[PDB]
Order: C-alpha cells, then sequence, then structure tokens
RNA sequence: CGCCGCCAAGGUAUGUAUCAAGCUUACAAG
RNA sequence: UCUGGUUUCUCUUCAGAUCGCAUAAAUCUUUCGCCUUUUACUAAAGAUUUCCGUGGAGAGGAACAACUCU
C-alpha cells in the first residue's frame, strides 16, 4: 500500500540538488555515488520503454 | 499546455479552466522558487499543499457539490488534475481532512507506525506545534 | 509405441516374437520341431521393384571388419528389399531402392 | 537518444526527421561514442548493427523511393543495443561495485 | 545410452484389459486385419493417430506439431517421411456397437519404401488407399493398387484431405463433386486395368469408399453419416437411404 | 550481411540450452518496499533528461 | 555438517549477499531489569521493557568504514610445554664432522 | 568488526520512561576513540529531550565500566578519573592510532570473548569501594543531560521555526568552563 | 544535438508547456479499417477493455476475425507470402547445423569455422585401392547434395544433424 | 565477531568467485559408488 | 521441576565484600537482559500514557512478587482517576480553536491542515561571547 | 562464393620538510 | 427452491516446456587467429553461471462486487 505522489516531487528535488555544488546537500552526494552501481539498469530500464513513432 | 488525451474535453471544463490554469500557476511559483532559507524538507511542503488543495477542489466540486459530471470528473483525474489514489482515502471513514499519502505508508516509517499528523490533536499532549516532516503540518 | 503382454496367441492374428530370429534374414514361417507336416515353406515375397543403385562400402579401420560386417547384416535383416554382397576384389557392396 | 527525444519535443524537428535520427544513432555507434575502444567484444553488435542496416536500406530504397536519407525504421538496431545491455547489466555493475568499494574502503595490498 | 522413442504404462483405453480379452478370444478369428498403403504425405499415419485418439482418452493433440507418434524413429521424427510401420491392434466399433478388432499396419508411403508395404500385403489382405483429394492419384497411388490387385487384395479405398480440398483450393460443392466423382472413377478405371475381378467396382454406394480429413478427425461416408441423419430428428432407416 | 545475419541467427538457435535459472528476485519490487524509493508516473523526456543529469 | 551449513550460509549471504533478501521482523521486544542503579532512578523502573527494531539500510551506498587497517599479528596461542626425549650432545669431532 | 545485542547504557540516559522504543544499526558509526565500527543504536530518552545515539562500542566500555553515550562509570555516575585516582590505579591504554593502539584494544577484545559480563581488571578493586566514591555519586540524577543541545539562529535572533524549533532557546553558553582519561575541565 | 557546457534543458521551464508537434499517424479510413480505428494508435491499446484483453496488466489478448484480418491487411509490406516451410529447403536451422558440421556451405548461407571433425588421414594403399580416377562420374556430387542427406555421400559424418522432406 | 574482508569486511565481488558449478554431482550407481564398495572383494 | 527447589534461599552473610552493582544479577553487564512477547498495542497505550500524562502501570515479574501500582508522577493518575489517550474523555477542556478555510477556492487563503493558529537586551550579551 | 576497421600501461623519475579546499562528525560535555 | 467471482497489488515454493516462436554478457578448460608482454581481442568445441523476462502456486486485501457463471 504505497503508490505514486505528485509528479512535481522529483522534478523539485532534482532542480534543488543541480549539480551538488552547494554545501547544503552535502551529506546526500555520498548517496550519488552509491547510485553509480545501478546506474547501468536504470539505463537499460530507460531504454527498453522509448516511444514508438506512432505516439508522442 | 499539455492535454495527452486529444479529446476536446466534455463540459462543462470551462468553468473549472480558470480555476486550474491559477492553481498551476501558483504550483509552478511554488516549483520554480529558490531553496535557500527554505531548510531542507520545508522547501517541498508546497507541492504537497498545492497538490492536496488541487484534489480536495476536484473532489468537493464533484462529490459533495455535485456540479461537475461523472464523465468530466474521470476526464479530470486522468489527465492528471487529481490523484485517483488520494480521494480513495478521502472516501473512507476516519480520514479526510488528510495531508497526502505519505502519512499512511507504514513503511515510509522506520517504526512501522503512521506518522503525528495522524494523531487525534485533542488526544495528543496540550502544547507541542509538531509539523509533519513529510507534508507539512496538522 | 507402447507393448502390451500376451500370454498366448490364437490364429488370425499377428505378432512379434521375442528371440526366434537368430538364424534368419528375410521372411519365412516357423512350426513346431517335432518331425511333423513339413510346410513347404512360403515363398519369399515380390518386392516390385527392382533395387538398382549399388554403393561400395568400406571401414576406416581395416582392423575392426567384423563389428561392421555385424551392423551390416543387422540392417540387412531389418530393411528386406536390400541386398548386400561381398564379391573377389574384397568390397562390400550395397544395392538399394 | 533523450537529446533525440527532447529535439522533437522542443518542436524544432519532425517525427519522420525524429525516426531517422535515432535509426543513425542505432546504426552508427562507434562512429559516435567510441565505446567499442573500451570494451571490444561489442564491436560484434557495431558490426550486427551495420549488417542489417544494409536488410532495411535496400529495402526502403526498392522502387521509386531514392538512396537518400530517411529510413526510420529503428527498431532493428534498438533490440540488438538494448540486447547489449541485458548483459552488460550485470557486468559493469560488478566493475562499478569494485570501484565504488575501492574508492570507499580502500585497496587491500596484499590480501588476496 | 539413446533409446528409439520408447513407451510405457500401457495406457487406459476403454476396455482393453482381461475383462475384454476374454471376449476377444473369439474375436481374435474375426479381426479383419487392414494394411493401409496410400502414397507418400497423404495423411494415414496421421488417421491411424485420429482413431488411436479415439479409443485413449489420453492425448497431446496437435496445437503446434502433428502428433505423428506411430512415425516413432528418430530417423523419421526429423525426415517425416515414415521409414518402419509399426502395427497397431486397437478395437474399432461399428455403427451398431458392440466390437470388431483392426489389427492395422500403416507402411510408409515413399516410393523408395515400396518395401515394406509388400511386407504388410504379405501379412493381410486389407489394403485400404489413401488418396489426397486436392492433388489425386500420383505414383505410389497406381504402382501400389497394381501391387494389391497383383495380389488380389482386397482394393478399397478411404480417399483423404478434403477439408485441403475446400478450406484451401476452395471449390464450390458442385465441383468439389466433380474432383470426387473424378478421382473414384479414376481409380475405378485404374483397377480394372488388370481385369480378373471386373465385377469389383468402387463407390460410395457400395460403401467401398470413406471421404475424410484427418488433420481434423472427421469419419464421413454415406453408411454412417445417415445414421447421424438417423439419431437426430431422422427416424430415416438408413442404408437404403444411404445407398 | 545477409549471410553475416544467418550466421548471427544459426549461432543463437543452436546454443539454446533451456533455462536452468532457479529462483525470481525482482530488485524494484526489492526498492520500493524501502523508505527510501518512491513512485511516481512521468513523462518520457522528463526520466530522460532525469538520467542523464544523475549520470553527470 | 550443519554447523559448517549454517557457517557458509552466512558466509556466502555475507561474501555474496547482493541479491534481494528482506530486512527482518524485528518486533521482537527485549526486558532487561537495570541491576545497577534502581532505587528512584525512573521511579518505579524495575524492569524497563523495551521495543528494538532494526533501521532499514538503502541500496544506494557505498561501503562507509575504511577497511584498510593493518596491525602486526598479536600474540599467539600461550605455548603447550614441549617435552622432547633427553637432548644429546655429540661429541667435538662428529660435530667437528 | 563488531556487532552488539544491547547496549551498557547508565539509567540517566535511559530516561524516565520505562517503556521506550530504540533503533538499530548493523554498521553504524564508528568509536570516537578507536574507530571501530560498532552498531548504533538510537532513542527518545524523554518527550522534551534529544536522541542521544551511542557514542563508543561495546569493547571501549567493557574496558573501563563505562556507559555507553554519556561516558560515566557504571557503577556511580561519575567521570572516568574520579574513578580511577578513587581507586589510585589507572588501567593504561595507549593515545597514538596504532603505537600500542589498536593492537591492544584488539588483544583485550580476544580475551574478553570468554565472559562478557564484567570489566577486564577493575573486577578485582571493585570491591574494595565505597568509601571515598560513595560520598559523592549522585543518585536522582538529573535530566539536563537529555535536553537537546543549544540551536542557532536563537543565538543569532533569526530562527524562523518560532515556536517549533526542537532544540532548545534562551541558553548562551558561557566560553569558560565546558577526554577518555585525563585532562577533563570540570573534573577538576 | 546540443553543444558541450550545455547542461540538459531542465524538463520544467523548457519543454513542459510545449505542446508535441505530431506522431507518424498514417491515415485509417473507416469501411475498411474499422475495428482498430478507435484504438490503433494509443499506447497499451487494448487496455482497460476486458472483452478484448486480459487487464491492466496487459498480459493475454483474444480478438476477433475482422479485427484480425484488418490487422493482417495493415501489416503487409514487412511479411513474408510464404505459405509453407517449402521454399526453407536447405535453408532450415537443421540444413545449417548440417552445413556447420561438414566444414561446407549452402550458396547464400553461413559460412563457419571449423569443429574438432578437422583433419582426416588415410595411407596411401587403402584410400588408392577405394578411390582412383576408376569410378562413373557423370556429373559432380555438389555440396546441396551432401547437405540434403549426409550419409551416402559423405563419409564420416559427426555432430550431424538431419533436415525436413516436403512438407 | 568481525571476520576478515571476504565476511563482510569487503563489497569487492571479484570475478572468478562467482556462483559456477553450484551443484555437485554424487557418484552415481553404475560407477564405484561407496555402497557398491562396502561389499567388494 | 519443584517450586520448593528454586525457591529455595541461599545460605550464608549474602557476601557483603562487593559493590552493591556487582553482587546484582547480570548477564550483559548492565542488568540481566532477556526477551519478552508483549503485546504490542498495549505496550504502545501504556507507553503514550506516560509519554502523554506522565503515569503508567509498572512492568515486572518478581520485584515484590505482587506489584498493582501507578509509578512515574503518582497523584495526577488518580487526578484523572486512570484514564487513557484513546478514551473520549469526561470533559473538553482548554481546547484551544483553529480558524478553518476548507474550500480549495481561494488562493493563498485555502490552509487545511497547514493553518498557522490564531496565536500568530540579550544581543548584547550574545554579541559580547561571540 | 568478397578477411579486414584498436584502447590502456610500457618515459620524461620519487623522496622529504612547511602552507589552504577537498572530504569527515556535526557528536560525548556542570 | 438452494448452490454464488473476474481484475489489480505484495509473499510462497515448484519450474522441465520453443520456461523466451528472440537471445545478451561473464568465468573456467582446451584448440584456433592475430600477437611482444598484459588487459581490450579472434571464432569453434565442451561445462558452467550471472542477467533481461516468463509458467503453476499457497496467503492477504482492495478494486461494482453483487452482476450472476454455477
Ligand atoms: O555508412 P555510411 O557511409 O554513412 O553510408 C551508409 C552505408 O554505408 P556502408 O554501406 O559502408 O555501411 C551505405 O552507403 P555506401 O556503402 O554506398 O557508402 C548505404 O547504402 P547506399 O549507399 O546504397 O544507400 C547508405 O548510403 P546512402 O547515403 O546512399 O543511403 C548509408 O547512408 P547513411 O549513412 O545515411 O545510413
Ligand atoms: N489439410 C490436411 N492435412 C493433413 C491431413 N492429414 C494429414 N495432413 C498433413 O499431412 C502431413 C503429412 O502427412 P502425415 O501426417 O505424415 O501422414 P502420412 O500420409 O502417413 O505420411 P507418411 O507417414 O510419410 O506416409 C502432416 O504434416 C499433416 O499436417 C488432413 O486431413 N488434411
Ligand atoms: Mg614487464
Ligand atoms: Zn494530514
Ligand atoms: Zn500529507
Ligand atoms: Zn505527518
Ligand atoms: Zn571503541
Ligand atoms: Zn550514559
Ligand atoms: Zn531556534
Amino acid at each position: 500500500q504505497k503508490e505514486d505522489m505528485p509528479p512535481e516531487h522529483v522534478r523539485k528535488i532534482i532542480r534543488d540538488h543541480g549539480d551538488m555544488t552547494n554545501r547544503k546537500f552535502r551529506h546526500d552526494k555520498r548517496v550519488y555515488l552509491g547510485a553509480l552501481k545501478y546506474m547501468p539498469h536504470a539505463v537499460l530500464k530507460l531504454l527498453e520503454n522509448m516511444p514508438m513513432p506512432w505516439e508522442q | 499546455k499539455v492535454k495527452r488525451s486529444r479529446k476536446a474535453p466534455p463540459d462543462g471544463w470551462e468553468l473549472i479552466e480558470p480555476t486550474l490554469d491559477e492553481l498551476d500557476q501558483k504550483m509552478r511559483e511554488a516549483e520554480t522558487e529558490p531553496h535557500e532559507g527554505k531548510r531542507k524538507v520545508e522547501s517541498l511542503w508546497p507541492i504537497f499543499r498545492i497538490h492536496h488543495q488541487k484534489t480536495r477542489y476536484i473532489f468537493d466540486l464533484f462529490y459533495k457539490r455535485k456540479a461537475i459530471s461523472r464523465e468530466l470528473y474521470e476526464y479530470c483525474i486522468k489527465e492528471g488534475y487529481a490523484d485517483k489514489n488520494l480521494i480513495a482515502k478521502w472516501k473512507k471513514q476516519g480520514y479526510e481532512n488528510l495531508c497526502c499519502l505519505r502519512c499512511i505508508q507504514t513503511r515510509d516509517t522506520n517504526f512501522g507506525t503512521n506518522c503525528i499528523c495522524r494523531v487525534p490533536k485533542s488526544k495528543l499532549e496540550v502544547g507541542r506545534i509538531i509539523e509533519c516532516t513529510h507534508c507539512g503540518c496538522r | 509405441r507402447y507393448h502390451i503382454e500376451v500370454n498366448r496367441v490364437p490364429a488370425g492374428n499377428w505378432v512379434l516374437i521375442e528371440g526366434v530370429d537368430q538364424p534368419i534374414v528375410k521372411t519365412a514361417t516357423i512350426t513346431e520341431p517335432r518331425g511333423n507336416e513339413e510346410a513347404q515353406i512360403f515363398r519369399p515375397l515380390k518386392f516390385n521393384t527392382t533395387s538398382v543403385i549399388k554403393i561400395a562400402v568400406e571401414p576406416v579401420n581395416p582392423s575392426e571388419l567384423p563389428k561392421m560386417l555385424d551392423g551390416l547384416r543387422k540392417v540387412n535383416k531389418s530393411y528386406p528389399s536390400l541386398t548386400t554382397k561381398v564379391e573377389e576384389s574384397g568390397e562390400h557392396v550395397i544395392l538399394g531402392t | 537518444v533523450v537529446d533525440s527525444h527532447v529535439q522533437y519535443r522542443l518542436g524544432n524537428v519532425d517525427a519522420f526527421q525524429l525516426a531517422d535520427g535515432l535509426q543513425y544513432i542505432f546504426a552508427h555507434v562507434g562512429q559516435l561514442t567510441g565505446m567499442y575502444r573500451y570494451k571490444y567484444k561489442l564491436m560484434r553488435q557495431i558490426r550486427m548493427c551495420k549488417d542489417l542496416k544494409h536488410l532495411i536500406y535496400y529495402r526502403f530504397n526498392t522502387g521509386p523511393v531514392g538512396k537518400g536519407p530517411g529510413c526510420g525504421f529503428w527498431a532493428a538496431g534498438w533490440r540488438v543495443w538494448l540486447f547489449f545491455m541485458r548483459g552488460i547489466t550485470p557486468l559493469l555493475e560488478r566493475w562499478l561495485g569494485n570501484l565504488l568499494a575501492r574508492q570507499f574502503e580502500g585497496r587491500h595490498s596484499k590480501g588476496v | 545410452t539413446k533409446k528409439f522413442t520408447l513407451m510405457e504404462q500401457t495406457l487406459p483405453v476403454t476396455v482393453y484389459e482381461m475383462d475384454f480379452l476374454a471376449d476377444l478370444m473369439d474375436n481374435s478369428e474375426l479381426i479383419r486385419n487392414v494394411t493401409l498403403c496410400g502414397h507418400l504425405h497423404h495423411g494415414k499415419t496421421c488417421f491411424v493417430d485420429c482413431l488411436i485418439e479415439q479409443t485413449h482418452p489420453e492425448i497431446r493433440k496437435r496445437y503446434d506439431q502433428d502428433l505423428c507418434y506411430t512415425d516413432i524413429l528418430f530417423t523419421e521424427q526429423e525426415r517425416g517421411v515414415g521409414i518402419k510401420s509399426t502395427p497397431v491392434t486397437v478395437v474399432l466399433p461399428d455403427t451398431k456397437g458392440k466390437s470388431y478388432l483392426f489389427n492395422i499396419m500403416d507402411t510408409p508411403g515413399h516410393v523408395n519404401f515400396s518395401d515394406e508395404v509388400t511386407a504388410g500385403l504379405r501379412i493381410s489382405d486389407g489394403v485400404v488407399l489413401f488418396i489426397d483429394a486436392a492433388e489425386g492419384v500420383m505414383l505410389n497411388t497406381e504402382r501400389l493398387i497394381k501391387h494389391a490387385v497383383q495380389e488380389r487384395l482386397a482394393v478399397t479405398v478411404c480417399i483423404n484431405k478434403i477439408d485441403r480440398l475446400i478450406l484451401e483450393l476452395k471449390l464450390p460443392p458442385t465441383d468439389a463433386y466433380y474432383k470426387l466423382r473424378h478421382i473414384v472413377d479414376e481409380v475405378n478405371g485404374l483397377i480394372s486395368m488388370y481385369s480378373t475381378d471386373e465385377n469389383l467396382i468402387l463407390s460410395p454406394l457400395l460403401g467401398n469408399v470413406c471421404f475424410s480429413s484427418s488433420q481434423y478427425s472427421i469419419c464421413f461416408t454415406l453408411g454412417s453419416f445417415a445414421k447421424i441423419y438417423a439419431d437426430t430428428f431422422g427416424d430415416i432407416n438408413y442404408q437404403e437411404f444411404a445407398k | 550481411s545477409y549471410q553475416k545475419l544467418l550466421k548471427y541467427y544459426v549461432l543463437n538457435a543452436l546454443k539454446h540450452r533451456p533455462p536452468k535459472a532457479q529462483k525470481k528476485r525482482y530488485l524494484f519490487r526489492s526498492f520500493k518496499a524501502t523508505k527510501f524509493f518512491q513512485s511516481t508516473k512521468l513523462d518520457w523526456v522528463e526520466v530522460g533528461l532525469q538520467v542523464c543529469r544523475q549520470g553527470y | 555438517r550443519v554447523a559448517l551449513e549454517k557457517s557458509v550460509s552466512q558466509k556466502v549471504a555475507a561474501a555474496m549477499p547482493v541479491r534481494a533478501a528482506d530486512k527482518l521482523a524485528p518486533a521482537q521486544y527485549i526486558r532487561y531489569t537495570p541491576s545497577q542503579q534502581g532505587v528512584a532512578f525512573n521511579s518505579g523502573a524495575k524492569q524497563r521493557v523495551i521495543r528494538m527494531v532494526e533501521m532499514q539500510k538503502d541500496p544506494m551506498e557505498p561501503p562507509r568504514f575504511k577497511i584498510n587497517k593493518k596491525i602486526p599479528r598479536g600474540p599467539p596461542s600461550p605455548p603447550a610445554p614441549v617435552m622432547h626425549s633427553p637432548s644429546r650432545k655429540m661429541t667435538v669431532k662428529e660435530q667437528q664432522e | 568488526w563488531e556487532d552488539a545485542d544491547f547496549p551498557i547504557l547508565c539509567q540517566t540516559c535511559l530516561g524516565e520512561n520505562p517503556y521506550i522504543r530504540m533503533t538499530k544499526e548493523k554498521y553504524g558509526k564508528e568509536c570516537k576513540i578507536c574507530a571501530r565500527p560498532f552498531t548504533v543504536f538510537r532513542w527518545c530518552p524523554g518527550v522534551r529531550m534529544r536522541f542521544k545515539k551511542t557514542e563508543v562500542c561495546q569493547t571501549c566500555s567493557k574496558l573501563k565500566n563505562v556507559c555507553q553515550t554519556c561516558l560515566l562509570d557504571l557503577e556511580y555516575g561519575l567521570p572516568i578519573q574520579v574513578r580511577d585516582a578513587g581507586l589510585s590505579f589507572k588501567d593504561d591504554m595507549p593515545k597514538s592510532d596504532v603505537n600500542k593502539e589498536y593492537y591492544t584494544q584488539n588483544m583485550e577484545r580476544e580475551i574478553s570473548n570468554s565472559d562478557g559480563t564484567r570489566p577486564v581488571g577493575m573486577l578485582g578493586k571493585a570491591t574494595s569501594t565505597s568509601d571515598m566514591l560513595l560520598k559523592l555519586a549522585r543518585t536522582t540524577p538529573y535530566y539536563k543531560r537529555n535536553r537537546p543541545h543549544i540551536c542557532s539562529f536563537w543565538v543569532k535572533g533569526e530562527c524562523k521555526r518560532g515556536e517549533e524549533c526542537p532544540y532548545r532557546h534562551e541558553k548562551p553558553t558561557d566560553p569558560d568552563d565546558p577526554r577518555y582519561y585525563g585532562i577533563n575541565d570540570p573534573v577538576a | 544535438p546540443f553543444d558541450d557546457e550545455e547542461p540538459p534543458l531542465d524538463y520544467a521551464d523548457n519543454i513542459l508547456d510545449v505542446e508535441p508537434l505530431e506522431a507518424i499517424q498514417l491515415e485509417l479510413d473507416p469501411e475498411e479499417d474499422a475495428p482498430v480505428l478507435d484504438w490503433f494508435y494509443d499506447h497499451q491499446p487494448l487496455r482497460d477493455s476486458r472483452k478484448y484483453v486480459n487487464g491492466s496488466t496487459y498480459q493475454r489478448w483474444q480478438f476477433t476475425l475482422p479485427m484480425m484480418s484488418t490487422l493482417y491487411r495493415l501489416a503487409n509490406q514487412l511479411l513474408t507470402d510464404l505459405v509453407d516451410d517449402n521454399y526453407f529447403y536447405l535453408f532450415d536451422l537443421k540444413a545449417f547445423f548440417t552445413s556447420k558440421a561438414l566444414n561446407m556451405a549452402i550458396p547464400g548461407g553461413p559460412k563457419f569455422e571449423p569443429l574438432v571433425r578437422d583433419i582426416n588421414l588415410q595411407d596411401e594403399d587403402w584410400n588408392e585401392f577405394n578411390d582412383i580416377n576408376k569410378i562413373i562420374i557423370r556429373q559432380p556430387i555438389r555440396t546441396e547434395y551432401k547437405i540434403a542427406f549426409p550419409y551416402l555421400y559423405n563419409n564420416l559424418p559427426h555432430h550431424v544433424h538431419l533436415t525436413w522432406y516436403h512438407t | 565477531k568481525g571476520e576478515g574482508d571476504l565476511s563482510q569486511l569487503s563489497k569487492q565481488y571479484s570475478s572468478r568467485d562467482l556462483p559456477s558449478h553450484t551443484k555437485i554431482k554424487y557418484r552415481q550407481t553404475t560407477q564405484d559408488a561407496p555402497e557398491e564398495v562396502r561389499n567388494r572383494d | 521441576p519443584t517450586y520448593e527447589t528454586m525457591f529455595a534461599p541461599e545460605f550464608g552473610p549474602e557476601n557483603p565484600f562487593r559493590t552493591q552493582q556487582m553482587a546484582a544479577p547480570r548477564n550483559m553487564l548492565s542488568g540481566y537482559a532477556e526477551p519478552a512477547h508483549i503485546n504490542d498495542f498495549m505496550f504502545e497505550q501504556q507507553r503514550r500514557t506516560f509519554a502523554t500524562y506522565g503515569y503508567a502501570l509498572d512492568p515486572s515479574l518478581d520485584n515484590h512478587q505482587v506489584s498493582a501500582k501507578y509509578i512515574g508522577s503518582v497523584e495526577e493518575a488518580e487526578k484523572n482517576q486512570g484514564l487513557t489517550v484513546f478514551e473520549t474523555g469526561q470533559k473538553k477542556t482548554e481546547k484551544r480553536k483553529k480558524f478553518k478555510e476548507n474550500d480549495a477556492s481561494n488562493i493563498d487563503g485555502f490552509l487545511g491542515p497547514w493553518a498557522k493558529y490564531v496565536d500568530e537586551e540579550e544581543q548584547k550579551e550574545l554579541d559580547e561571547i561571540t
């Protein structure tokens, strides 16, 4: 029983974090390197789901 | 604005469209403004607040007031102007002044419990002006 | 594909035996060995085609020729129109259809 | 690939031209990424794009269609560069596991 | 070690235990053995599959590949040609419906495998012939009826694949009758090339030829079809209507 | 190029050993049950620009 | 076998633990009599039962601690006595050999 | 390097509730002396109080019979050198990083694996006690240990949180009087 | 399509309210493409309709024959007119497996590397006694004959598969 | 209680330590399986 | 097992050579720590009862061999006569009235549950310390 | 009957002594 | 007259099947081929895994579930 949230949440988090060059977010940047392990599995699940040319 | 259903939507969408345009403009302002001073997570409370009020506007416009028909209500949900999920927790009994869906998820919380936004204030201790760290306040 | 066990077989039917067929190469009949009525053997069947193509055949290793002779005889048993021979210059030969 | 779709949804390139776009991307990697340089076994798949490109690109041009750009039939190159990632997920997930380990807890000199 | 298509479990059929072999004892003499012969790809080793599914209530019927498990050998399940028969012993009930026996052999129909059909012709007498309705009589068909009447076996015929005549060639019904009348007339005039048995002709009215489609398991012939006219809404008294 | 695709078709169809994999785990059904991952429903190109931003 | 089986099971669920196990169900309470101070320390703290849960680990974190340390090997097991036969000395001549 | 099951925890750090709920990690922080990865535990002592997690490992607590987070004596509720001078013996431990440091912690752990019940060398002289230390063993402890430390932005008057600032306010600390053995300022 | 030192474009203020242009969308007419017309260009086409699809997991589908005959008409230009596996005599998978095992090639087919059956040997008296310029050659044995049935035209075959024969 | 680097102290999932040959052939009955050794001469 | 065996007292002068804490039973260096299987809900209820109102029932097994009192601060328990937090109480006193705007129509005027309440010399010392 | 398409290390040393950001906890505390 | 259930989400083992109407990458052991040495490699065989997916099964709800198969 956990479900979708508004789409303006991911946008707000990533627009905040930006390029991680501010000092407020320094506790999170370690976790960013930790998500490098699962980046090829993010790119695979991306490119499986390209829109076909008959879509917008 | 993206509509993603090519529908030429039904009636009366023309009387809710300036309202929903105002809420979308305020959501862009509440999405774009900087995060300096706003501490870490109070800079993400207002998107939950205006999402709550947008879903509540369509909510009390349809179930309570019975102005909008069913088809335009399902349209406003299926486009994106409401939650399909949060009205389903507003329809249930004990809770329809709800904050958002993060104070129901009992494993977002570490102790396996629901957040203290969702505690009857009459039966909490008298003066502590706690604001939920997820959703924003009670 | 399966096999159901039979105690005894009355006439009119057909059946497969289990193990009379060491001294046989083609069709023949069987009786009891009691010096009885001497059924003057059924004629061998007429193929209505002539096995005319004729390959010579040889084992690769010249050592173990009787094993391929055993295999060749078992071939000649299981394929009735086959005619195998061996001639004066030593090469075995199979002529078939 | 994402810059192709964002060029389309900025609206300053259209759908036939995008389809020809990312068909060129899937067919001509190696010429525009230099990924083969660091893992050379995938050069096979570069060639397997370039081979099957001919299959499509000489049946577009059957009849009065012309020998220029426009072959936006991009499924058959997309598939093989996904079948690459199908088996390059665990390998370079493991390579990055060892990289992040050695960065965050140091290398072990005379251990193993 | 390798096997050649072994089966076990002596699969349940209808009756064939020792509660019916005791009455198969005298019915081991009224067996009316057949060796069905046909041309190459005329559905007979699938026809025996159709009747063995009629016998057994245990099937792995064709959804993707055909159930030619009477072509048992591994040198014939990859070719699809038939190299070796395996004759079958079943029972078949008739329109009255107690039983008969029908020990039945199904030879390869390839012309170079004209051997093994001969080895069934000197065993049994039933030479029920298979012809494609959609293709006609061909080399092994005419050679094989010739070899059958040279042995003066009982030349009946089960022409097959009329679905292939009409789902595939899509003939109108009168022209389908023209094709079937033509093919029965051609096998009649072909049998009467060696006329020691001048009276013996074949037609549907004699109960001598049964149509079929082994793809979809239909028996046809009018002495059995006017039964299905009879049991529902007829009261016809067939075999005078059927002829 | 025709025959060099038939070569790959044959090499794939020849070496088709049956799938002896034993257990099934999911790694997204494993992630989403944590307090740290949240689900949403986003546009495509948002998610593409999202992961290229994150990869940088 | 069960001892080294649970040893190697915890080992491979720690050497290769990378694949998708559940966390735990740490609802297990623990009661402990604080047997040190209690007179008016938390007046009535006779036995003070607590709820111990286990904090979630996010699967996007690198290793946290620098596993790179080397100290020299410590004191071993203190020596067992030695107990040979009576040790001989040979000569001054075969030792010279 | 170290697992645990339950912490040491003198009574003033638990708080005034007999019913407290507490959370654990598996390799949490490091020990603030020997950098050893213990299992950090966290709880809420009281409703006006900070969380006070866990500061040193179980090994560095079993060495000097010290509680787990506030670094006081488990028998008394006193600092370390008060106990060691009041028992006239120091139970030495090095100062540097390796120089005998992790060597002696490793080996004193290796010879503490059997008991897990009492401190390693203090057991013989923790009996002959209760004369010079019992005059100062402050029972009914003050819970100002557990109060949350003073926030900034009330120090600068900026704190936009208003009432819901969880930490504290209007406690300006004084820069005149605020490790493990010596020397410590309030102990003198 | 984007220069360096340009951060990747920020989907909030850049293309969020920008409408897309147009998809490809080959125009389907009614009276011939009447069944598929309402749903043919849709993300999952029949998703919330219990008559034709499983459900929202989108696992199973059942169509009707007009609705599939129109799809079969639309799906030409990339679908083969071969009604049977009879065009594929000596282009089957098993013909290719035999060609691999026998080091030879069908023309227009794949050319693999040899396998463990690399080098043969026969001493001179033996292959001289079997095979001189003695045999009655009439027409040469092509390699399609050897790949067709690799036993009488080919000595020592192994690791070999055996092709289909006239559907 | 804090073993060497293979146990918990390292995330270095090296290749050559990947679950290969993860089931054991036992010597079956036609070979010299120890039940057929417990009596032989 | 028999009651007389375990309930039999120990002969001796109790060994007062030790301190109070080392003579006391333990398994962990700080008190005998042992597992338990309390109901989750009544644990949470009496926990929240103490956390709000400063009194709860005491948990024990063998303290006095009979223990049925309240703990914390005692007198406020019988001021409320032993009520809980999940009870609609005998009075509704010292409540605090919020102002509500729950239309979702006005903009910058809708405060649902986010409503801020109706209620809404040292710096010399702070500058001399810093 | 139509192979083929290329990165890194291997060279411009390393070893010491003073001088900030990077990264690290935002803690135990009369 | 009585009998009375498809979706969707999580776990629970079994998989023997073109588990997948197509098809990745790795490790080991040998032969190749380029090669100066090592990783990047080559392209065949053998035996192993990982990974992207699936099939049947127990349980918990919720989703019209009361429309009604029975
Ligand atoms: O790869 P490019 O040189 O960019 O050009 C390729 C392709 O090249 P390859 O065949 O070498 O892979 C062929 O062009 P050429 O071989 O003639 O150079 C192809 O086939 P056609 O030339 O028969 O069309 C077509 O070239 P064209 O530009 O004529 O379409 C195509 O071009 P794309 O690069 O646009 O795919
Ligand atoms: N259309 C149609 N095809 C059929 C029918 N019966 C069999 N077939 C097809 O004919 C093909 C070859 O026939 P088989 O099933 O091998 O039977 P067969 O005639 O005995 O072939 P052999 O054993 O070689 O003599 C099969 O693949 C079937 O698909 C039928 O009744 N109608
Ligand atoms: Mg060297
Ligand atoms: Zn709320
Ligand atoms: Zn909320
Ligand atoms: Zn809350
Ligand atoms: Zn420590
Ligand atoms: Zn303490
Ligand atoms: Zn403050």
